[PDB]
Protein backbone atom coordinates (compact mmCIF):
# COMPACT_ATOMS: atom_id res chain seq x y z
CA UNK A 1 0.00 0.00 0.00
CA UNK A 2 1.84 3.42 -1.35
CA UNK A 3 0.92 6.74 -1.00
CA UNK A 4 1.94 8.73 -3.79
CA UNK A 5 1.07 12.28 -4.79
CA UNK A 6 0.87 13.92 -8.49
CA UNK A 7 -1.36 15.89 -10.95
CA UNK A 8 -3.87 13.85 -13.22
CA UNK A 9 -3.81 14.51 -16.68
CA UNK A 10 -5.77 11.88 -18.39
CA UNK A 11 -8.83 10.32 -16.93
CA UNK A 12 -9.86 7.60 -19.25
CA UNK A 13 -14.10 7.10 -19.86
CA UNK A 14 -15.67 4.92 -16.95
CA UNK A 15 -16.17 1.05 -18.85
CA UNK A 16 -17.91 -1.71 -17.35
CA UNK A 17 -15.60 -4.33 -15.87
CA UNK A 18 -17.52 -7.30 -14.30
CA UNK A 19 -16.51 -8.59 -10.75
CA UNK A 20 -18.61 -11.93 -11.22
CA UNK A 21 -19.29 -13.82 -14.38
CA UNK A 22 -21.17 -16.56 -15.29
CA UNK A 23 -20.52 -18.52 -18.24
CA UNK A 24 -22.70 -21.37 -20.46
CA UNK A 25 -21.08 -24.39 -22.48
CA UNK A 26 -22.27 -24.72 -26.23
CA UNK A 27 -23.60 -28.16 -25.77
CA UNK A 28 -25.00 -29.57 -22.57
CA UNK A 29 -26.06 -25.31 -21.96
CA UNK A 30 -25.41 -25.93 -18.06
CA UNK A 31 -23.70 -22.96 -16.99
CA UNK A 32 -21.23 -21.98 -14.25
CA UNK A 33 -22.34 -18.75 -12.87
CA UNK A 34 -21.00 -16.24 -10.16
CA UNK A 35 -17.03 -16.93 -11.35
CA UNK A 36 -15.27 -14.40 -8.71
CA UNK A 37 -13.13 -12.14 -10.64
CA UNK A 38 -9.85 -10.44 -9.77
CA UNK A 39 -10.15 -6.94 -9.24
CA UNK A 40 -7.52 -4.40 -11.29
CA UNK A 41 -5.92 -4.96 -14.32
CA UNK A 42 -5.90 -9.28 -14.37
CA UNK A 43 -8.16 -11.06 -16.76
CA UNK A 44 -9.61 -14.35 -16.65
CA UNK A 45 -8.95 -18.10 -18.50
CA UNK A 46 -12.00 -19.60 -19.26
CA UNK A 47 -12.33 -23.28 -18.26
CA UNK A 48 -11.39 -25.43 -21.42
CA UNK A 49 -13.60 -28.26 -19.83
CA UNK B 1 6.02 -69.71 -2.90
CA UNK B 2 6.46 -71.87 0.49
CA UNK B 3 3.73 -72.62 3.04
CA UNK B 4 3.63 -73.71 6.53
CA UNK B 5 5.02 -76.77 7.46
CA UNK B 6 2.33 -79.58 9.28
CA UNK B 7 3.48 -79.35 12.56
CA UNK B 8 3.34 -75.92 12.70
CA UNK B 9 -0.59 -75.96 11.76
CA UNK B 10 -3.56 -74.96 14.79
CA UNK B 11 -6.69 -76.59 14.76
CA UNK B 12 -8.96 -76.10 11.75
CA UNK B 13 -6.33 -74.76 10.04
CA UNK B 14 -5.49 -74.12 6.38
CA UNK B 15 -1.57 -73.88 5.94
CA UNK B 16 -0.68 -70.65 5.19
CA UNK B 17 1.50 -69.47 2.40
CA UNK B 18 3.91 -66.62 1.84
CA UNK B 19 5.81 -65.99 -1.37
CA UNK B 20 9.51 -65.68 -0.49
CA UNK B 21 11.71 -63.04 -3.03
CA UNK B 22 14.73 -64.32 -3.87
CA UNK B 23 18.29 -62.72 -5.44
CA UNK B 24 21.09 -62.54 -6.99
CA UNK B 25 22.97 -65.83 -6.08
CA UNK B 26 20.49 -67.70 -3.81
CA UNK B 27 17.91 -67.76 -6.93
CA UNK B 28 17.71 -71.00 -7.41
CA UNK B 29 17.85 -72.73 -4.33
CA UNK B 30 14.59 -74.24 -3.35
CA UNK B 31 13.05 -76.38 -5.03
CA UNK B 32 9.17 -76.92 -5.13
CA UNK B 33 8.35 -79.86 -2.24
CA UNK B 34 11.67 -79.18 -0.41
CA UNK B 35 11.57 -78.60 3.12
CA UNK B 36 13.92 -74.98 3.85
CA UNK B 37 15.06 -72.80 5.97
CA UNK B 38 14.61 -69.06 4.69
CA UNK B 39 16.97 -66.34 5.89
CA UNK B 40 15.72 -62.91 5.47
CA UNK B 41 13.63 -60.16 6.13
CA UNK B 42 9.61 -59.91 6.08
CA UNK B 43 8.96 -56.78 3.77
CA UNK B 44 5.53 -55.25 2.90
CA UNK B 45 4.98 -55.19 -1.48
CA UNK B 46 2.81 -52.14 -2.19
CA UNK B 47 -0.57 -54.68 -3.47
CA UNK B 48 -3.42 -53.15 -5.87
CA UNK B 49 -6.62 -54.56 -4.33
CA UNK B 50 -9.49 -53.01 -3.08
CA UNK B 51 -13.53 -53.11 -2.62
CA UNK B 52 -13.65 -54.37 0.71
CA UNK B 53 -14.37 -51.05 1.34
CA UNK B 54 -12.24 -47.70 0.68
CA UNK B 55 -9.42 -47.90 3.32
CA UNK B 56 -6.37 -46.12 3.94
CA UNK B 57 -4.69 -43.45 1.52
CA UNK B 58 -1.83 -41.07 1.04
CA UNK B 59 -2.37 -37.25 -0.32
CA UNK B 60 -0.75 -34.36 -0.40
CA UNK B 61 -0.42 -32.13 2.30
CA UNK B 62 -0.31 -29.16 0.48
CA UNK B 63 -3.69 -27.33 0.67
CA UNK B 64 -5.06 -27.00 -2.89
CA UNK B 65 -7.93 -26.39 -4.23
CA UNK B 66 -9.63 -26.39 -7.13
CA UNK B 67 -11.16 -23.41 -8.96
CA UNK B 68 -14.33 -22.71 -10.51
CA UNK B 69 -14.30 -25.37 -13.83
CA UNK B 70 -11.69 -27.54 -12.22
CA UNK B 71 -13.20 -27.93 -8.87
CA UNK B 72 -10.85 -30.73 -6.97
CA UNK B 73 -13.75 -33.35 -6.95
CA UNK B 74 -14.51 -36.70 -8.58
CA UNK B 75 -11.78 -37.95 -10.39
CA UNK B 76 -9.90 -34.31 -11.05
CA UNK B 77 -9.99 -34.05 -7.57
CA UNK B 78 -8.23 -37.05 -6.45
CA UNK B 79 -5.70 -37.34 -8.97
CA UNK B 80 -5.29 -33.39 -8.74
CA UNK B 81 -4.37 -34.47 -5.00
CA UNK B 82 -2.05 -37.38 -5.70
CA UNK B 83 -4.51 -39.66 -4.02
CA UNK B 84 -3.88 -43.48 -3.77
CA UNK B 85 -4.06 -46.18 -1.08
CA UNK B 86 -2.29 -47.38 0.90
CA UNK B 87 -2.67 -51.31 0.37
CA UNK B 88 -0.32 -53.79 1.72
CA UNK B 89 0.89 -57.76 1.64
CA UNK B 90 3.72 -59.04 3.49
CA UNK B 91 6.60 -61.09 1.77
CA UNK B 92 10.07 -62.62 2.46
CA UNK B 93 12.51 -61.57 1.48
CA UNK B 94 15.30 -64.22 1.24
CA UNK B 95 18.98 -63.40 1.61
CA UNK B 96 19.82 -67.14 2.27
CA UNK B 97 18.20 -70.47 1.75
CA UNK B 98 19.01 -73.97 3.47
CA UNK B 99 17.44 -77.28 3.64
CA UNK B 100 15.77 -77.07 6.96
CA UNK B 101 17.19 -81.02 7.74
CA UNK B 102 20.45 -81.40 5.81
CA UNK B 103 21.06 -84.45 4.53
CA UNK B 104 25.19 -84.38 4.74
CA UNK B 105 26.33 -81.69 7.50
CA UNK B 106 29.45 -81.18 5.24
CA UNK B 107 28.62 -78.83 2.16
CA UNK B 108 25.32 -79.14 -0.50
CA UNK B 109 26.59 -77.70 -4.20
CA UNK B 110 25.96 -82.85 -10.95
CA UNK B 111 25.79 -85.70 -8.06
CA UNK B 112 28.47 -88.27 -9.06
CA UNK B 113 29.22 -90.62 -6.26
CA UNK B 114 32.49 -88.62 -5.60
CA UNK B 115 30.85 -86.33 -5.60
CA UNK B 116 28.00 -87.37 -2.54
CA UNK B 117 30.94 -88.95 -0.76
CA UNK B 118 32.72 -85.46 -0.81
CA UNK B 119 29.86 -83.84 0.06
CA UNK B 120 30.12 -85.83 3.92
CA UNK B 121 31.60 -85.32 6.90
CA UNK B 122 34.52 -87.89 8.15
CA UNK B 123 32.37 -89.31 10.59
CA UNK B 124 29.32 -89.65 8.07
CA UNK B 125 31.26 -91.92 5.54
CA UNK B 126 32.91 -93.75 8.41
CA UNK B 127 29.13 -94.83 8.79
CA UNK B 128 28.55 -95.27 5.45
CA UNK B 129 31.80 -97.00 4.80
CA UNK B 130 30.77 -99.16 7.90
CA UNK B 131 27.24 -100.48 6.76
CA UNK B 132 28.45 -101.21 3.31
CA UNK B 133 30.40 -103.39 4.75
CA UNK B 134 27.94 -104.67 7.03
CA UNK B 135 27.71 -108.32 6.77
CA UNK B 136 23.29 -108.69 7.07
CA UNK B 137 23.60 -105.44 6.08
CA UNK B 138 19.90 -106.43 4.24
CA UNK B 139 18.13 -107.70 7.72
CA UNK B 140 20.14 -104.74 9.49
CA UNK B 141 18.06 -101.94 7.28
CA UNK B 142 14.67 -104.06 7.32
CA UNK B 143 14.67 -104.24 10.94
CA UNK B 144 15.58 -99.76 11.60
CA UNK B 145 13.16 -99.21 8.74
CA UNK B 146 10.26 -100.99 10.24
CA UNK B 147 10.50 -101.19 14.19
CA UNK B 148 7.44 -101.22 15.08
CA UNK B 149 5.96 -103.93 12.62
CA UNK B 150 5.74 -107.59 13.56
CA UNK B 151 6.71 -110.17 10.65
CA UNK B 152 5.40 -109.28 6.98
CA UNK B 153 9.58 -109.55 6.65
CA UNK B 154 9.05 -109.81 3.10
CA UNK B 155 7.16 -106.64 2.52
CA UNK B 156 9.91 -104.96 4.31
CA UNK B 157 12.35 -106.36 2.10
CA UNK B 158 10.59 -105.52 -0.91
CA UNK B 159 9.80 -102.13 -0.15
CA UNK B 160 13.28 -101.46 0.97
CA UNK B 161 14.66 -103.13 -2.45
CA UNK B 162 12.07 -100.20 -4.30
CA UNK B 163 14.53 -97.95 -1.87
CA UNK B 164 17.26 -98.67 -3.57
CA UNK B 165 15.41 -99.47 -7.33
CA UNK B 166 17.35 -100.77 -10.32
CA UNK B 167 19.05 -99.00 -13.28
CA UNK B 168 17.18 -97.26 -15.89
CA UNK B 169 18.62 -97.48 -19.16
CA UNK B 170 18.14 -96.45 -22.69
CA UNK B 171 18.02 -98.59 -25.85
CA UNK B 172 19.51 -97.59 -29.14
CA UNK B 173 16.13 -97.74 -30.79
CA UNK B 174 15.26 -95.07 -28.19
CA UNK B 175 13.13 -97.44 -26.02
CA UNK B 176 13.39 -96.56 -22.65
CA UNK B 177 13.79 -99.13 -19.91
CA UNK B 178 12.01 -98.97 -16.53
CA UNK B 179 14.78 -99.11 -13.58
CA UNK B 180 12.49 -98.42 -10.66
CA UNK B 181 10.64 -101.17 -8.93
CA UNK B 182 6.85 -100.65 -8.41
CA UNK B 183 5.07 -102.34 -5.07
CA UNK B 184 1.37 -102.81 -4.28
CA UNK B 185 1.02 -104.33 -0.99
CA UNK B 186 -2.82 -106.18 -1.20
CA UNK B 187 -4.36 -107.16 2.19
CA UNK B 188 -7.06 -108.03 4.74
CA UNK B 189 -7.79 -105.11 6.73
CA UNK B 190 -5.35 -103.82 9.52
CA UNK B 191 -2.55 -105.75 8.48
CA UNK B 192 -0.72 -102.49 8.31
CA UNK B 193 -0.27 -102.14 4.75
CA UNK B 194 -1.04 -98.24 5.47
CA UNK B 195 1.81 -97.86 7.94
CA UNK B 196 4.59 -99.46 5.42
CA UNK B 197 2.91 -96.81 3.25
CA UNK B 198 3.57 -93.76 6.08
CA UNK B 199 6.77 -95.33 7.16
CA UNK B 200 7.67 -94.51 3.84
CA UNK B 201 6.29 -91.39 3.47
CA UNK B 202 8.10 -89.81 7.17
N1 LIG C 1 2.54 -107.06 12.21
C1 LIG C 1 1.34 -106.45 12.18
N2 LIG C 1 0.27 -106.99 11.58
C2 LIG C 1 -0.92 -106.37 11.56
N3 LIG C 1 -1.16 -105.18 12.13
C3 LIG C 1 -0.17 -104.55 12.76
C4 LIG C 1 1.16 -105.16 12.83
N4 LIG C 1 1.95 -104.33 13.51
C5 LIG C 1 1.18 -103.28 13.86
N5 LIG C 1 -0.08 -103.40 13.40
C6 LIG C 1 -1.14 -102.40 13.64
O1 LIG C 1 -2.35 -102.60 12.92
C7 LIG C 1 -2.97 -101.32 12.79
C8 LIG C 1 -3.75 -101.17 11.50
O2 LIG C 1 -2.81 -100.83 10.48
P1 LIG C 1 -3.24 -100.04 9.17
O3 LIG C 1 -2.11 -100.07 8.22
O4 LIG C 1 -3.77 -98.72 9.61
O5 LIG C 1 -4.45 -100.90 8.55
P2 LIG C 1 -4.60 -101.28 7.01
O6 LIG C 1 -3.57 -102.34 6.81
O7 LIG C 1 -6.02 -101.74 6.94
O8 LIG C 1 -4.36 -100.02 6.25
C9 LIG C 1 -1.85 -100.31 12.78
O9 LIG C 1 -2.07 -99.33 13.79
C10 LIG C 1 -0.61 -101.09 13.12
O10 LIG C 1 0.14 -100.42 14.13
MG1 LIG D 1 -5.31 -98.48 5.04
ZN1 LIG E 1 -21.48 -29.07 -21.28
Amino acid sequence: LVKIPGIIIAASAVRAKATRISIQCRSCRNTLTNIAMRPGLEGYALPRK
Amino acid sequence: RIQETQAELPRGSIPRSLEVILRAEAVESAQAGDKCDFTGTLIVVPDVSKLSTPGARAETNSRVSGVDGYETEGIRGLRALGVRDLSYRLVFLACCVAPTNPRFGGKELEQTAESIKNQMTVKEWEKVFEMSQDKNLYHNLCTSLFPTIHGNDEVKRGVLLMLFGGVPKTTGEGTSLRGDINVCIVGDPSTAKSQFLKHVEE
